[PDB]
RNA sequence: UGGAGAGUUUGAUCCUGGCUCAGGGUGAACGCUGGCGGCGUGCCUAAGACAUGCAAGUCGUGCGGGCCGCGGGGUUUUACUCCGUGGUCAGCGGCGGACGGGUGAGUAACGCGUGGGUGACCUACCCGGAAGAGGGGGACAACCCGGGGAAACUCGGGCUAAUCCCCCAUGUGGACCCGCCCCUUGGGGUGUGUCCAAAGGGCUUUGCCCGCUUCCGGAUGGGCCCGCGUCCCAUCAGCUAGUUGGUGGGGUAAUGGCCCACCAAGGCGACGACGGGUAGCCGGUCUGAGAGGAUGGCCGGCCACAGGGGCACUGAGACACGGGCCCCACUCCUACGGGAGGCAGCAGUUAGGAAUCUUCCGCAAUGGGCGCAAGCCUGACGGAGCGACGCCGCUUGGAGGAAGAAGCCCUUCGGGGUGUAAACUCCUGAACCCGGGACGAAACCCCCGAGGAGGGGACUGACGGUACCGGGGUAAUAGCGCCGGCCAACUCCGUGCCAGCAGCCGCGGUAAUACGGAGGGCGCGAGCGUUACCCGGAUUCACUGGGCGUAAAGGGCGUGUAGGCGGCCUGGGGCGUCCCAUGUG
RNA sequence: AGCCUACGGGCAGGCGCCGAGGGUAGGGCCCGUGACUGGGGCGAAGUCGUAACAAGGUAGCUGUACCGGAAGGUGCGGCUGGA
């Protein structure tokens, strides 16, 4: 109840807010192979104490804004830009797709 | 308010009511809060009636409401006899 | 509505003796023993090699003709015989001999499986002291399959039952020639039945 | 077709008037007070505030304004009157707000 | 506890490979045919248009009055009008009209499903608990007068009642600013100040009851939010100004860019954003060995809509199918100023279509609304009607009866076949006639008790003289498909690549078991076939369970990004994985 | 500036915001259709040659380029699925 999950911060540009990226894995319905999948969450940070590259725990909470519906609960471990880079690079490549 | 009443079942000409608590606004034969007993209006069998008086007491207390014919069946099932 | 019509032609087609009728089928012909070959203009021509289907078919129809029962009914049983755990082959036969009108024949009250149905519909029958006219009736074990009150005194009934005494019948059956009563001791059995039909053939036929 | 559902409609019209009339008095009285509050005259800016708080709860009895909405008004209402008079004045009248 | 394949590429073979068929299924329709009954089911198309009738009201125990009855009169007596009572018509007032009933248009969405959150919320009537009702005042319909209008309706003037509206008091308690305490999102407790209550009606009248006011709790219902699951196109690759977030405010029952001012410059996307296309979703349903595939009509749950499109009002609850307003289209009335209407409720009509029903009975039952109750209303519902449309039961007889009638068919002219088949004999007795005849119906209500528990007493059946029981009792419809191989079933004649058949392979050009008729046969049977659609077979999108040297298929070759995958040993964590219990399902 | 009023205020009315829809203009997608035209498929007989299957009577095929009524020919390089 009041779901809670862990993920890395990938954005802090917003006022009193951070974007958290959370992975999750599970067996493919027909092919079994444990496949990964993830999703960004806008979290409420009423002090911007949490910063880029921070791994955290966000909890289901009362609606703060249009997209914000989770407050950051606690810092899991600081500094992990390596993960942020993966997500940023994943983005970079999108440029190399259009026409 | 919440009611205790009979929802028809069984074939045509073969009625087989089912004592139950549901909201009055339900559609009779609709989705009910919980069954509390059955009652065959033709006694085609020995157990032509039955009630779980355990919970039936609970419902009447929390604020339930029987039909006047759900009254007959509960009374007969000895729900109001206290001693 | 059941069969109706030339039955001994069936005797001839399946090639086997089908004991449907009374006296005749024991006389010098169930139609047979005078025309052992099949009906039609041919029949007595060099017989043609039969397909797997021919076999599974006939062996199936032979069992159906035997009980002189409908295709819709016959089928609804086979499937019902599958749901039940226990050798579907033998079980299906089981549900067959439990069929009321048939009980009446195996209890000797009738000369034919067909005249058995007649006696039944016309209501000359009872089961635990209650008239019944539906040949379909599934006779449970331990049932007083007696002749009807009114029916007792009757040229046929008396005659059939009279002829019946002494003749011990049915390992799972109990004839009481006294009150013309009889009981379904229990569901029959694999070897308690004898019939010119490999039941496995019918199983294979209804696989398609 | 003469279904006397218009019995209800004729009523809803008589009703709508009482509701609107009740509510306008509130809004206007509420403003007439806060304007006196920001201005300075606490001697009566509060005198009017009581008249509001009452008039609110008044209609709050009826089918008009109801629920926590009665509070929501009285909240923001006397909330604003406090800060306005708080702009140099001190709670002159004992009425309304509690020191 | 469950798994079958065949035909067709060649002179022949093996393999590859497509096509086709046998199966099951249907809200079906069409052809031919058609006896009985029970339970079911029945506009899938034009969310096109609808004549008529019926579908939501009820309370005189909230209040005044109009009309009409019956009982009484009134003041010493009379005008009369007063009282009592019953009905009735509207009005004021209360509760219900948001349920129930219909439809799939729209919606690709927290819509739905599933599991959770709400310290961010509401909840009429019902139940439990705490406390309270003193006093005063007002208005508007009905009614009366006048006037406008064809009508619908409407303007002005004048009285009046109340559980309608309003002021004053008591404040159990509650609301709000502020402080403190505790807890931690707006949860709970407390102090000072301010603010808020109420309606009477009935009877067996000093007593009981229906009702009213405030607060807390419960039950039920519901709003909002979140994880995950939910269609085709990548020949849609980039998307975005309320756009993403912040502060303050607006609005709501409540969170939130839901709306607003100011600020910051962000939010989303190959894990498929944006765009286009299609679609109500589910429990379930159909198929399949299963894994899968397909599907959402009947029933139940949720949603959305009520000719199209907006909007708010009343209310606990609505943007409200049979309420209100505006615009658009259609219908109708008009005296041209103006006015009325909404079947996707039940029947029925019309258009469309291959195709989908009775303008029936009844509130007796169940359920719903209102009422102290009596009772009232209820096309919800319970029944009946029509349609082989589906499922199931069932009839057209049963036993005897010739080395075998007649007729027809074949013939090696000896005979063979239909064939125990028919006739005939006997036996039973669908239909029909007569008698009897329900269950469903005990509670509301009435006395005993106390108006409780308990006991006792009485009323009510549409279906229906129906089911069913008993007595009498007549032998009493049979079709349709197929017969070359798949594939059960063969001969005669006609026809001569003609007429025609055909699901694939193929048949017919004088000798056709394939065309047409006949005889016979096979298969089903009140049905049989046909067309359409879905799964199957199809192991042919292959996870289960396929392949790529020559049969369709390795990129012309490298480098490398994201992704996917990764050696031996020791320890920590316990996400995946696994076991148990429990909740839900 | 009308109405109500216990004079505190209310109603009506007015203005503005948004606003159904309508109008004008310009873009995007999709559908129907269009003289004429391009190739593709099928059909009793057709006309012209004979490129391919055997050295197919110049080994064939292929990418490309130019040329020719037509298959096709030839140049350059490639393949053997030719010797
Ligand atoms: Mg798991
Ligand atoms: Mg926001
Ligand atoms: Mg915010
Ligand atoms: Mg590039
Ligand atoms: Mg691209
Ligand atoms: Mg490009
Ligand atoms: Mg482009
Ligand atoms: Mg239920
Ligand atoms: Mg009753
Ligand atoms: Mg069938
Ligand atoms: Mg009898
Ligand atoms: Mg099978
Ligand atoms: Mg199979
Ligand atoms: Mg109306
Ligand atoms: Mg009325
Ligand atoms: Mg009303
Ligand atoms: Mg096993
Ligand atoms: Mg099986
Ligand atoms: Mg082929
Ligand atoms: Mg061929
Ligand atoms: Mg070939
Ligand atoms: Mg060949
Ligand atoms: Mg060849
Ligand atoms: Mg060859
Ligand atoms: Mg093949
Ligand atoms: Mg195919
Ligand atoms: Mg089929
Ligand atoms: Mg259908
Ligand atoms: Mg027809
Ligand atoms: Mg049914
Ligand atoms: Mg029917
Ligand atoms: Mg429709
Ligand atoms: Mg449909
Ligand atoms: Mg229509
Ligand atoms: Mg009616
Ligand atoms: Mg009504
Ligand atoms: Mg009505
Ligand atoms: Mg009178
Ligand atoms: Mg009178
Ligand atoms: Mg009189
Ligand atoms: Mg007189
Ligand atoms: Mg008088
Ligand atoms: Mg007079
Ligand atoms: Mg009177
Ligand atoms: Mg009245
Ligand atoms: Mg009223
Ligand atoms: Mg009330
Ligand atoms: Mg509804
Ligand atoms: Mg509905
Ligand atoms: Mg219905
Ligand atoms: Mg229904
Ligand atoms: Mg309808
Ligand atoms: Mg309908
Ligand atoms: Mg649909
Ligand atoms: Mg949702
Ligand atoms: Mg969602
Ligand atoms: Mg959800
Ligand atoms: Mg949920
Ligand atoms: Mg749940
Ligand atoms: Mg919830
Ligand atoms: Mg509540
Ligand atoms: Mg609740
Ligand atoms: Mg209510
Ligand atoms: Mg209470
Ligand atoms: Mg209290
Ligand atoms: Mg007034
Ligand atoms: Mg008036
Ligand atoms: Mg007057
Ligand atoms: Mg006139
Ligand atoms: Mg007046
Ligand atoms: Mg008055
Ligand atoms: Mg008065
Ligand atoms: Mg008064
Ligand atoms: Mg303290
Ligand atoms: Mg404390
Ligand atoms: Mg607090
Ligand atoms: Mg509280
Ligand atoms: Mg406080
Ligand atoms: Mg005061
Ligand atoms: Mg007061
Ligand atoms: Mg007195
Ligand atoms: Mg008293
Ligand atoms: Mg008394
Ligand atoms: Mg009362
Ligand atoms: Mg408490
Ligand atoms: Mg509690
Ligand atoms: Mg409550
Ligand atoms: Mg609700
Ligand atoms: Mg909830
Ligand atoms: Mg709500
Ligand atoms: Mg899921
Ligand atoms: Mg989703
Ligand atoms: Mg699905
Ligand atoms: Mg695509
Ligand atoms: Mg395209
Ligand atoms: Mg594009
Ligand atoms: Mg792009
Ligand atoms: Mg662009
Ligand atoms: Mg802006
Ligand atoms: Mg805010
Ligand atoms: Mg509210
Ligand atoms: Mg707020
Ligand atoms: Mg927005
Ligand atoms: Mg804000
Ligand atoms: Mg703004
Ligand atoms: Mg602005
Ligand atoms: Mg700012
Ligand atoms: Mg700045
Ligand atoms: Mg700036
Ligand atoms: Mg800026
Ligand atoms: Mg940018
Ligand atoms: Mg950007
Ligand atoms: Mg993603
Ligand atoms: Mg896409
Ligand atoms: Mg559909
Ligand atoms: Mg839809
Ligand atoms: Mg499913
Ligand atoms: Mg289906
Ligand atoms: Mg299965
Ligand atoms: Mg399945
Ligand atoms: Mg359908
Ligand atoms: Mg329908
Ligand atoms: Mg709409
Ligand atoms: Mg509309
Ligand atoms: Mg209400
Ligand atoms: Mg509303
Ligand atoms: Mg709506
Ligand atoms: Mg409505
Ligand atoms: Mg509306
Ligand atoms: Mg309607
Ligand atoms: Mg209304
Ligand atoms: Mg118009
Ligand atoms: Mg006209
Ligand atoms: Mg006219
Ligand atoms: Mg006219
Ligand atoms: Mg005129
Ligand atoms: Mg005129
Ligand atoms: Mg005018
Ligand atoms: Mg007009
Ligand atoms: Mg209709
Ligand atoms: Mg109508
Ligand atoms: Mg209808
Ligand atoms: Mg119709
Ligand atoms: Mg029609
Ligand atoms: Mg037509
Ligand atoms: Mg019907
Ligand atoms: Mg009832
Ligand atoms: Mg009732
Ligand atoms: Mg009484
Ligand atoms: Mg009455
Ligand atoms: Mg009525
Ligand atoms: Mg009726
Ligand atoms: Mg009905
Ligand atoms: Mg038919
Ligand atoms: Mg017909
Ligand atoms: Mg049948
Ligand atoms: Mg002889
Ligand atoms: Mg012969
Ligand atoms: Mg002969
Ligand atoms: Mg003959
Ligand atoms: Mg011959
Ligand atoms: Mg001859
Ligand atoms: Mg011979
Ligand atoms: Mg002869
Ligand atoms: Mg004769
Ligand atoms: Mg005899
Ligand atoms: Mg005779
Ligand atoms: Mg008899
Ligand atoms: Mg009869
Ligand atoms: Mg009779
Ligand atoms: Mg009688
Ligand atoms: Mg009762
Ligand atoms: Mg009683
Ligand atoms: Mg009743
Ligand atoms: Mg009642
Ligand atoms: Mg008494
Ligand atoms: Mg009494
Ligand atoms: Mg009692
Ligand atoms: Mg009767
Ligand atoms: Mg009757
Ligand atoms: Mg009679
Ligand atoms: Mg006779
Ligand atoms: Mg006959
Ligand atoms: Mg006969
Ligand atoms: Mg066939
Ligand atoms: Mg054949
Ligand atoms: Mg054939
Ligand atoms: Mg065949
Ligand atoms: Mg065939
Ligand atoms: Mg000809
Ligand atoms: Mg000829
Ligand atoms: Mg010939
Ligand atoms: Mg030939
Ligand atoms: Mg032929
Ligand atoms: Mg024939
Ligand atoms: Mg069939
Ligand atoms: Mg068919
Ligand atoms: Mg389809
Ligand atoms: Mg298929
Ligand atoms: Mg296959
Ligand atoms: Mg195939
Ligand atoms: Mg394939
Ligand atoms: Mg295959
Ligand atoms: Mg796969
Ligand atoms: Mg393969
Ligand atoms: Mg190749
Ligand atoms: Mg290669
Ligand atoms: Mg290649
Ligand atoms: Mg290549
Ligand atoms: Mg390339
Ligand atoms: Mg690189
Ligand atoms: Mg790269
Ligand atoms: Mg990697
Ligand atoms: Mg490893
Ligand atoms: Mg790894
Ligand atoms: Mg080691
Ligand atoms: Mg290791
Ligand atoms: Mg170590
Ligand atoms: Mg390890
Ligand atoms: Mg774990
Ligand atoms: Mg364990
Ligand atoms: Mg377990
Ligand atoms: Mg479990
Ligand atoms: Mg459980
Ligand atoms: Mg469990
Ligand atoms: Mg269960
Ligand atoms: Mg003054
Ligand atoms: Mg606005
Ligand atoms: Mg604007
Ligand atoms: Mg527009
Ligand atoms: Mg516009
Ligand atoms: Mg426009
Ligand atoms: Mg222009
Ligand atoms: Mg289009
Ligand atoms: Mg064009
Ligand atoms: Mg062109
Ligand atoms: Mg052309
Ligand atoms: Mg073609
Ligand atoms: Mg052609
Ligand atoms: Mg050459
Ligand atoms: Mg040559
Ligand atoms: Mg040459
Ligand atoms: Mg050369
Ligand atoms: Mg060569
Ligand atoms: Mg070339
Ligand atoms: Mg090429
Ligand atoms: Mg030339
Ligand atoms: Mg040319
Ligand atoms: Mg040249
Ligand atoms: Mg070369
Ligand atoms: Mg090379
Ligand atoms: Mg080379
Ligand atoms: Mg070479
Ligand atoms: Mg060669
Ligand atoms: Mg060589
Ligand atoms: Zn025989």
């Amino acid at each position: 109840p009041k779901k809670v999950l862990t993920g890395v911060v990938v954005s802090d540009k917003m006022q009193k807010t951070v974007t958290v990226l959370v992975e999750r894995q599970f067996p493919h319905p027909l092919y079994g192979k444990v496949i990964k999948r993830s999703k960004k969450y806008l979290a409420h940070d009423p002090e911007e104490k949490y910063k880029l590259g921070d791994v955290v725990e966000i909890i289901e909470s009362r609606p703060i804004s249009k997209r914000k519906r989770f407050r950051v609960l606690r810092l899991v471990e600081s500094g992990r830009m390596d993960l942020v880079e993966k997500y940023l690079i994943r983005r970079q490549n999108y440029q190399s797709l259009s026409k | 308010m919440v009611k205790i009443r009979l929802a028809r079942f069984g074939s045509k000409h073969n009625p087989h009511y089912r004592i139950v608590v549901t909201d009055a606004r339900r559609k009779r034969d609709g989705k009910y809060i919980e069954k509390i007993g059955y009652y065959d209006p033709r006694k085609t069998t020995p157990d032509w009636l039955k009630v779980d008086v355990e919970r039936a007491r609970y419902w009447l207390s929390v604020g339930a409401q029987p039909t006047d014919t759900a009254r007959r069946l509960l009374r007969q099932a000895g729900v109001f006899r206290q001693e | 509505g059941r069969y109706i019509g030339p039955v001994c032609r069936l005797c001839r087609r399946e090639g086997v003796k089908l004991y449907l009728k009374g006296e005749r089928c024991y006389s010098p012909k169930c139609a047979m023993e005078r025309r052992p070959y099949p009906p039609g203009q041919h029949g007595q021509k060099r017989a043609r090699r039969p397909s797997d289907y021919a076999v599974r078919l006939r062996e199936k129809q032979k069992l159906r003709r035997i009980y002189g029962i409908s295709e819709r009914q016959f089928r609804n049983l086979f499937e019902e015989a599958s749901k039940k755990k226990g050798v579907t082959g033998s079980v299906f036969l089981g549900l067959l001999e439990s069929r009321l009108d048939n009980v009446v024949y195996r209890l000797g009250f009738a000369v034919s499986r067909r005249q058995a149905r007649q006696l039944v519909r016309h209501g000359h029958i009872t089961v635990n002291g209650r008239r019944v006219d539906l040949p379909s009736y599934r006779v449970r074990p331990g049932d007083e399959i007696a002749v009807a009150e009114k029916s007792r005194n009757l040229e046929l009934i008396r005659q059939n039952l009279e002829a019946m005494k002494g003749r011990k019948v049915g390992p799972w059956l109990s004839l009481d020639v006294e009150g013309m009563k009889g009981k379904f001791l229990r569901l029959p059995d694999r070897e308690d039945l004898a019939l010119p039909v490999n039941e496995q053939l019918v199983i294979e036929f209804y696989s398609r | 077709r003469n279904l006397s559902a218009l019995k209800r409609h004729r009523q809803s019209l008589k009703r709508r008037l009482r509701n609107k009339a009740k509510k306008s008095a509130i809004k206007t009285l509420s403003k007439k007070a806060v304007q006196l509050a920001q201005e300075g005259k606490a001697e009566e800016a509060l005198k009017i505030m009581r008249k509001a708080e009452s008039l609110i709860d008044k209609a709050a009895k009826g089918s008009t304004l109801h629920k926590n909405a009665a509070a929501r008004r009285k909240s923001r209402l006397m909330r604003k009157v406090r800060q306005l008079l708080e702009a140099a004045g001190a709670p002159l009248i004992g009425g309304g707000l509690s020191a």
